[PDB]
């Protein structure tokens, strides 16, 4: 009946950038006053709508994207923006409709021996595009000859955070909410 | 203002079954659950499962995996849960708090804890049956001895005598000692009183049982001899 | 295929894992720093020996790429930076002898107890017990016996190992496939594949020759102003044409100048700024020193530091049973991770070394978008010259009165300006005299282009042509020993400490005009200026991934480096020296 | 599975005081999944800490909890009358399971017994039963051993202890050991002791007398 708004900023376990995880809430009268009467959740950053008139649209499909990129990579997340995560991670229409909800999650999601279980790919020949969910879990190897194994030119995509709690800010693990009204 | 109405104490026996009653208010219903807690007399807690009332999923523990069901009512926002196959063991105090630890609808987990509890439910089980108090005197010894006396409460069944004295009259210096089950698998209760030396044989002291499920009511007068 | 895209990739991956492995191995050594632990120490061990071996295998995977197929300019800064060798074909007896002369040479200067003689059981160790004798001691028969056992205790056990040791680099560098060692330290340097900012190889020795013919001037004068100074404490150490030592620099070889200011003061009848009292009085702690460091920065429009810096940096030693070294240093952990260690207290010298600290710190966080090998300056010797510029305009009076922390009804004179600028003078610009002379001989040394038998022979002549060796007590001529020094013993880049100083006056006055300063440079405090604070941090952003000729000239308006900023500075101070070496006959 | 083993037992405080409390779990336990009660006597436990950092509603500022991966903390800062309690600490990383639990009582100075004795009702032997109950008055702390000795030897089964909780107002405990013997044994013997050696006493004071 009311909005399991909780159920994903009050969850305990996100996922994996490169292949984030995306629920969809439906049904639900969303009081955005939960998260608008003052500001806990950091960055509010609405694109194209604004938070006092967020009751005149429909939730046809509201997109609760839920995964943790960065302290500085929530800037990649903005309509018409490139970059290491735009490119290939998760690219954002440039006409995108929705809100940023990003904020500091550095207690719930960090480890004092390293906390390396949130994985982002790094080299990457093509580009994706928008709309298009990144599901499919192929291997992949890097040019010049065809090679095997982490050899002079040749390397594994897939490189871990290091996730210690003490991080700075531009690097601790925002937990990001994008939500795409749509 | 949350309010967490439940039911009242249980006198059951070993090979039946019982359900108890959780009446929750103050609150949306279907974006919470209901979890239960049993805690068996001077132990400490231990979970019993945990339900969703939006989807009616379910999550019990492997100790109880299956001896136990739970059931949800929407109409009146009340929990249940019920237990099977009672045994000697089986007496506890059963509480009922609200779910903030696993999620309704996704059901993957959230971060938070039983925020609001309820009041309790005694349940005892037991192989014996209803009997009257058979009250005991315990008079002060022949030599003065300030000194106590009392009367014993022996052999009753099962937890429900009121033993004041005087109507509440020497209320000043009164222990009344906590129920203890005999080896012989029923419960008998002490409650003492003090009096002064100077004032041994001057007063009445009459005890007043009011047990009510066996309506017995002696009110054994001790004096000290 | 194509070559262009394979070493991008290359230099991404190292830039990812290194800053793993990095931050790993700096976590471990900040938590040994911290805790001092027999475990802790191990893991710390097993981190360096993980970190170097992967330094190591990408080195020899980086010395691959030809540093021609590749036209990407930033590319080839970073591959030119990492496509050094060491020992990549030199034989591994060579080398193991190498490092078992460069372990004993280290052992002898710093671990080897100096034994006092008659007393071979008590060997006292070199420091701090005749760092009290140099950076404390006035008499001439202690230091006399001070500088006797070191040029002949250390530099009779260093003459023959260090010779046969640059025997070693001759051969070495001669055999390099490339011009030198002396490249291999000089790499970072050349820029290549654009044309108007490539950087050439003998340009540097241009650089530093002509900077020192136009310093000569302040050379000389600082250098024999400080002659005099020490002359009035030392008689029979300075002749009026006599010469200065090396230990009589505080430390050992001489890389600072500071401890010298106590014997070389402008007006000691007035007290310097000392807020130790000040701070006292008004009972404010370390954590004030550092929020009044946060103000005065953001006074001039860097941002302020996070709340990590706060929580989670030592700002005091924790005493009882944690045992931590008082190194100052802005530990740059990586990823976000800025820490300061210090043993802070109340006192000035503390808060000047916090707002360096604090300098260090805003560098690192500048740079912070580039990659690994670009997350450094443009190149080695950027960091210390933030570090130090920001310290120089913190420590103005007029700052201190700005933020309540002196009498407004007090005012100042010319007095403590003089005192407080050539206090400075003699703690930063004393390493370009070291560097220049010392290095460069040094260098030549390694080239083999001085004879082996000629070495002190030549060693006190240049001081028979700068200043005018005239002695009372003749020397031998087995006497050596730069080798010893931390950085030549533990295979780090040296020649970052010119460029440092040079910068860092460079940018003084280029930041100061943008402040709409009027009067004297010395004074000029860019508090209440976001003019200058951009001009700064236009640079300060680059990092290494543009070229440091542009970052130069992204402040100093020059694409090439000059020092005539640095004389403008002491332009108060070098009309006060040339109006006080009217009588210090200038040899 | 992962066991908690909730520690310590007990926990005796005086008002005014800092109170700790701690959670050591034997796997690693994610920070997200653990959560604080605190339970007063006779009532329902409420949450104090939940997620292992966040106060709950209404909850005072003296009231805090940290930990993280195999070790936990509550933390009390001021001992009201009130922050005497029973405590609990819970996790929910894999499957979720409870702590041992932890009391709070109030410390206090220390209290010596009052013994007394009490043969058996005459009109109790009218019922075919005999039970002689040895009573101690409000005395501290709560650890006494007691012991039943008929003639002169000691005895075994007929024993059933009870203590009370420490009194509102001088937070005193009470005692009552009870020997329960059938009448043909009550006559069989004549001397009967109550052995008790309380900490607050310092000698084992045996007040009791035979049938006469
Ligand atoms: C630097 O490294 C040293 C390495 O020794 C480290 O020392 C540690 O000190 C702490 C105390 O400050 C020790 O912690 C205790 O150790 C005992 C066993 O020796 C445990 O039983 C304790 O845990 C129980 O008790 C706690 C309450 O007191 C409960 O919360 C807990 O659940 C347990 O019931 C407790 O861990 C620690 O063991 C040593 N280290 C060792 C011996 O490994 C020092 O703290 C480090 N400090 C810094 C500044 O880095
Ligand atoms: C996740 O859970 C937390 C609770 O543990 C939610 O935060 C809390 O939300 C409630 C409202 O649902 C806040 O209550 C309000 O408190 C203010 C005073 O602080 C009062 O003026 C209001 O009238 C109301 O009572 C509560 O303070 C707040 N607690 C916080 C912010 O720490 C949070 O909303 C949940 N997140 C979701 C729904 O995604
Ligand atoms: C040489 O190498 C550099 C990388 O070191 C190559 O840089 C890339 O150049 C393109 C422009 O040609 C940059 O594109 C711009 O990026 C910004 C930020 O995403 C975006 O807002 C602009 O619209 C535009 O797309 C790109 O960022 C840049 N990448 C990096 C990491 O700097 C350069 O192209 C190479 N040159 C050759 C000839 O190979
Ligand atoms: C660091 O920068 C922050 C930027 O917000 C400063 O915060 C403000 O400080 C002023 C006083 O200087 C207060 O009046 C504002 O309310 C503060 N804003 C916030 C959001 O806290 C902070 O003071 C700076 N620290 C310094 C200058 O040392
Ligand atoms: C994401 O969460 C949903 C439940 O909301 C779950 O069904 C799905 O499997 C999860 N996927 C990932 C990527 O973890
Ligand atoms: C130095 O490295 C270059 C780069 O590959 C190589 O060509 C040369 O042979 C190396 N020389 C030595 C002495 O290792
Ligand atoms: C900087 O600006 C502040 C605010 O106007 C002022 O109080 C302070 O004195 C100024 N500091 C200077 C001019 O050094
Ligand atoms: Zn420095």
């Amino acid at each position: 009946n009311l909005c399991p708004f909780h159920e994903v900023f009050n969850a305990t376990r996100f996922a994996s950038v490169y292949a984030w995880n995306r629920t969809r809430i439906s049904n639900c009268v969303a009081d955005y006053s939960v998260l608008y009467n003052f500001a806990p959740f950091f960055a509010f950053k609405c694109y194209g709508v604004s938070p006092t008139k967020l009751n005149d649209l429909c939730f046809t499909n509201v997109y609760a994207d839920s995964f943790v990129i960065k302290g500085n990579e929530v800037s990649q997340i903005a309509p018409g923006q490139t970059g290491n995560i735009a490119d290939y991670n998760y690219k954002l229409p440039d006409d995108f409709t929705g809100c940023v909800i990003a904020w500091n999650s550095n207690k719930l999601d960090s480890k004092h021996s390293g906390n390396y279980d949130y994985w982002y790919r790094l080299f990457r020949k093509s580009k994706l595009k928008p709309f298009e969910r990144d599901i499919s879990t192929e291997i992949y190897q890097a040019g010049n000859k065809p090679c095997k194994g982490k050899g002079p030119n040749c390397y594994f995509p897939l490189q871990s955070y290091g996730f210690r709690p003490t991080y700075g800010v531009g690097h601790q693990p925002y937990r990001v909410v994008v939500l795409s009204f749509e | 203002q949350v309010q967490l109405v439940q039911s009242g104490a249980e006198v059951k026996k070993p090979g039946a079954s019982v359900k108890v009653s959780c009446k929750a208010s103050g609150y949306p219903f279907t974006s919470y659950g209901i979890s239960w807690v049993r805690q068996a007399p001077g132990q400490g807690l231990e979970w019993m499962g945990w339900i969703s009332t939006y989807n009616g999923n379910t999550n019990y523990a492997q100790k109880f995996q299956g001896r136990v069901t739970m059931t949800t009512d929407t109409s009146t926002t009340t929990g249940y849960m019920e237990l099977r196959r009672l045994r000697s063991d089986d007496t506890a105090v059963y509480y009922c708090a609200r779910d903030y630890t696993r999620g309704a609808w996704f059901g993957e987990s959230l971060i938070g804890g039983f925020d609001n509890w309820g009041q309790g439910t005694l349940v005892t089980v037991s192989s014996a049956s209803t009997k009257g108090p058979s009250v005991f005197p315990l008079a002060p010894s022949s030599k003065s001895t300030t000194a106590a006396l009392g009367c014993l409460v022996k052999d009753y069944f099962p937890e429900p005598v009121t033993v004041s004295w005087n109507s509440g009259a020497l209320t000043s210096g009164v222990h009344t000692f906590p129920a203890v089950l005999q080896s012989s698998g029923l419960y008998s209760l002490s409650s003492v009183v003090t009096v002064p030396s100077s004032s041994l044989g001057t007063q009445t002291y009459i005890c007043n049982v009011n047990h009510k499920p066996s309506n017995t009511k002696v009110d054994k007068k001790v004096e000290p001899k | 295929s194509t070559i262009e895209e394979q070493a991008k990739t290359f230099l991404d991956k190292f830039n990812h894992e290194a800053e793993d492995l990095f931050y790993q191995s700096s976590l471990a050594s900040w938590n040994y720093n911290t805790n001092i632990t027999e475990e802790n120490v191990q893991n710390m061990n097993n981190a360096g020996d993980k970190w170097s071996a992967f330094l190591k295998e990408q080195s020899t995977l980086a010395q691959m790429y030809p540093l021609q197929e590749i036209q990407n300019l930033t590319v080839k800064l970073q591959l030119q930076a990492l496509q050094q060798n060491g020992s990549s074909v030199l034989s591994e007896d060579k080398s193991k002898r190498l490092n078992t002369i460069l372990n004993t040479m280290s052992t002898i200067y710093s671990t080897g107890k100096v034994c006092n003689p008659d007393n071979p059981q008590e060997c006292l160790l070199l420091e701090p017990g005749l760092n009290e004798i140099m950076a404390n001691s006035l008499d001439y028969n202690e230091r006399l016996w001070a500088w006797e056992s070191w040029r002949s205790e250390v530099g009779k056990q260093l003459r023959p190992l260090y010779e046969e040791y640059v025997v070693l680099k001759n051969e070495m560098a001669r055999a390099n496939h490339y011009e030198d060692y002396g490249d291999y330290w000089r790499g970072d340097y050349e820029v290549n594949g654009v044309d108007g900012y490539d950087y050439s190889r003998g340009q540097l020795i241009e650089d530093v020759e002509h900077t020192f013919e136009e310093i000569k001037p302040l050379y000389e004068h600082l250098h024999a102003y400080v002659r005099a100074k020490l002359m009035n404490a030392y008689p029979s150490y300075i002749s009026p044409i006599g010469c200065l030592p090396a230990h009589l620099l505080g430390d050992m070889w001489g890389r600072f100048w500071t401890n010298l200011y106590s014997l070389t003061v402008p007006f000691g009848q007035k007290p310097n700024i000392d807020v130790t009292d000040a701070m006292v009085d008004q009972a404010w702690d370390a954590q004030r020193i550092f929020k009044e460091a946060e103000k005065f920065f953001v006074s001039v429009g860097l941002p302020n530091m996070t709340q990590g810096f706060w929580e989670n940096s030592m700002l005091t030693d924790p005493g009882n049973v944690q045992k931590a070294v008082c190194h100052p240093t802005a530990w740059d952990l990586g990823k976000g991770d800025f820490r300061i260690l210090m043993c802070t207290k109340v006192t000035m010298d503390d808060f000047l070394t916090a707002h360096h600290e604090m300098g260090h710190i805003q560098y690192d966080m500048a740079y912070a978008a580039q990659p690994f090998l670009l997350r450094n300056g443009a190149n080695e010797g950027f960091h210390e010259a933030v570090g130090e510029i920001m310290s120089l305009s913190a420590a103005t009076p007029k700052h201190l009165k700005s933020i309540g922390l002196l009498s407004p009804d007090f005012q100042e004179d010319n007095e403590t300006e003089i005192n407080f600028l050539l206090k400075q003078a003699l703690t930063i610009v004393g390493t370009l005299p070291f560097t220049y002379m010392l290095e460069k001989w040094r260098w030549m040394v390694f080239k083999g282009e001085i004879p082996k038998d000629q070495w002190m022979k030549k060693w006190w002549e240049m001081k028979r042509e700068i200043v005018g060796v005239v002695e009372p007590v003749p020397h031998d001529e087995t006497y050596c020993d730069p080798a010893s020094l931390f950085h030549v013993s533990n295979d780090y880049s040296f020649i970052r400490y010119y460029t440092r100083t040079l910068y860092q006056f460079q940018f003084q006055e280029a930041l100061c005009q943008a402040a709409k300063h009027e009067g004297p440079l010395h004074k000029c405090d860019i508090s209440n200026s976001t003019e200058a604070g951009q001009k700064l941090f236009n640079m300060l952003r680059l990092g290494k991934s543009e070229p440091w000729t542009l970052a130069l000239e992204n402040v100093v308006g020059a694409k090439n480096m000059n020092v005539r900023p640095l004389l403008n500075y002491f332009e108060p101070l070098f009309t006060w020296l040339k109006d006080q070496n009217k009588n210090s006959f200038v040899g | 599975e992962i066991v908690l083993t909730q520690s310590p037992g007990t926990l005796s405080l005086s008002p005014g005081e800092r109170a700790t409390l701690s959670c050591r779990a034997s796997q690693t336990v994610s920070s997200t999944s653990l959560a604080w009660y605190q339970q007063k006597p006779g009532q329902a436990p409420r949450l104090l800490i939940y997620g292992a950092s966040s106060r709950a509603t209404g909850i005072p500022d003296r009231f805090s909890g940290s930990g993280s991966g195999t070790d936990f903390t509550l933390t009390i800062s001021r001992l009201e009358p009130e922050d005497f309690a029973v405590y609990y600490c819970q996790q929910h990383d894999t499957s979720l399971t409870f702590g041992g639990g932890t009391k709070v009582e109030i410390k206090r100075t220390v209290a010596a017994p009052s013994v007394f004795i009490f043969p058996p009702s005459d009109e109790q032997l009218k019922s075919g039963t005999a039970s002689v109950v040895c009573l101690l008055n409000n005395f501290y702390p709560r650890e006494a051993k007691v012991q039943w000795k008929v003639d002169n030897a000691l005895q075994s089964g007929n024993s059933q202890e009870s203590v009370t909780e420490q009194d509102s107002k001088d937070s005193t405990y009470s005692l009552s050991s009870t020997l329960t013997l059938s009448k043909a044994d009550y006559e069989k013997h004549k001397v009967y002791a109550c052995e008790v050696t309380h900490q607050g006493l310092s000698s084992p004071v045996t007040k009791s007398f035979n049938r006469g």
